[PDB]
């Protein structure tokens, strides 16, 4: 009704009374003054406290107004509820968390979120095919926040397919990615050069993109070395 | 004749600050306030003789 100020003290002398109302919370956590902000998301700790849903408000508060330090030790906090509290992390909660805070904050403490819950809570056998199958889908609902997560939990871990390095290629290549491209060739050529995807991809996405004295370079470069058979020499 | 009755009842079912200060001493308020005889008449349409 017509004034935000007014509606925050109002909220603010319900929530006194009003304890279990995450709305409420959240709406005080809009009060558009970050030390205030803060003071108004530790009043809600002294409320009922963050079990399901004002870890993820806090997370977000601290996507906004923070930086990514903070954002990691509330996500570390959030993990220790995730056990201590005796509530698992959701694949679901985890996507509208990132795509929230990819529309309105900053990319980061979605991308610290997407790696907490890509290795915490989402994680089954050895593998994390369906997290990068999850991450992927992500990345078709938010930023490149999602694609660098997948390569987070793929490339860091051993890469026993380098196809996935490879398709992350192609998406830096949708991206305009050409240095990107070049980190992820590196980073997959000295974990899994036993394919075509590490050198050839590169040097394809080069003599691809438009510059052919670069595109040369780039081939020079696959080729003197030579990680792979004579098709490098054909390219 | 209602509209007679519904006349006499002000219908307000000032601010908006002090109105929040209002709330919070109406909580202290409340807060320190929290600490066989029935059948006489009835027809029987039967003769009395009939009952055993």
């Amino acid at each position: 009704l017509e004034e935000p100020e007014d509606a925050r003290i109002m909220l603010s002398r319900a929530v006194e009374c009003c304890p279990t109302s995450v709305e409420l919370w959240l709406a005080l956590a809009r009060l558009e003054t970050y030390e205030n902000a803060r003071k108004v998301l530790n009043k809600a700790r002294e409320n009922i406290p963050t079990d399901r849903h004002i870890w993820i408000t806090a997370a977000k508060l601290e996507e906004a107004n923070g930086n990514t330090q903070m954002v990691e030790k509330i996500i570390d906090r959030a993990i220790t509820s995730l056990r201590a509290n005796g509530v698992e992390i959701n694949r679901e909660q985890w996507i509208q968390d990132a795509e929230e805070c990819d529309r309105a904050g900053s990319v980061a403490t979605c991308q610290a979120v997407m790696r907490a819950v890509i290795g915490i809570g989402i994680e089954e056998e050895d593998r994390k095919h369906t997290w990068m199958e999850d991450a992927d889908s992500c990345v078709a609902h938010n930023a490149l926040e999602c694609a660098r997560a997948i390569y987070a939990y793929a490339l860091q871990v051993f890469p026993s397919k380098k196809s996935v390095w490879l398709r992350a290629a192609y998406f830096e290549k949708n991206h305009g990615t050409r240095e990107s491209l070049e980190a992820l060739l590196q980073r997959a050529v000295a974990h899994c050069p036993k394919a075509e995807v590490l050198w050839l991809m590169g040097a394809k996405s080069k003599w691809l993109a438009g510059d052919v004295p670069a595109a040369r370079s780039i081939l020079a470069l696959a080729f003197q070395a030579n990680p792979n058979s004579e098709e490098i020499w054909l390219a | 004749l209602l509209n007679q009755k519904l006349g006499k009842i002000k219908t307000l079912g000032d601010d908006t600050a002090a109105w929040i200060e209002r709330s919070r001493q109406l909580q202290k308020e409340k807060d320190l306030a929290e600490k066989a005889r029935d059948l006489q008449g009835l027809t029987v349409e039967h003769a009395i003789d009939s009952f055993r």
